């Protein structure tokens, strides 16, 4: 039983680390929002060019 | 580490089964080594 409780604590640690990775993907500067803005602005400039 | 400790406690359970199997074997062996009792042999001789 104590081994299974330690296993559940391991799974909670895995959930917290996956949340930390998701927060890093949100909070990085080179996220999807920067690339979305880049492709929209560059499509406009590309068409006028 | 806790997995290994579970293995240790299971070995303790197995030893405690083996102790009772040992006591049962020894009690049946000392029952078998005396075929008749003193009173049983006395009752045989009294019937005779």
């Amino acid at each position: 039983r104590e081994a299974a409780v330690l296993q559940k604590n391991y799974l909670e640690t895995q959930q917290a680390q996956t949340q930390a990775q998701l927060a890093f993907l949100q909070s990085k500067f080179s996220n999807a929002a920067l690339y979305n803005w880049l492709r929209g602005r560059l499509s406009a400039i590309y068409y006028q060019f | 580490d806790k997995v290994m400790a579970e293995i240790d406690a299971d070995k303790l359970a197995l030893q405690e089964s083996r102790h009772g199997a040992q006591s049962r074997f020894d009690s049946f062996n000392t029952l078998y080594d005396e075929d008749v009792n003193a009173g049983e042999k006395q009752a045989m001789d009294l019937y005779l």
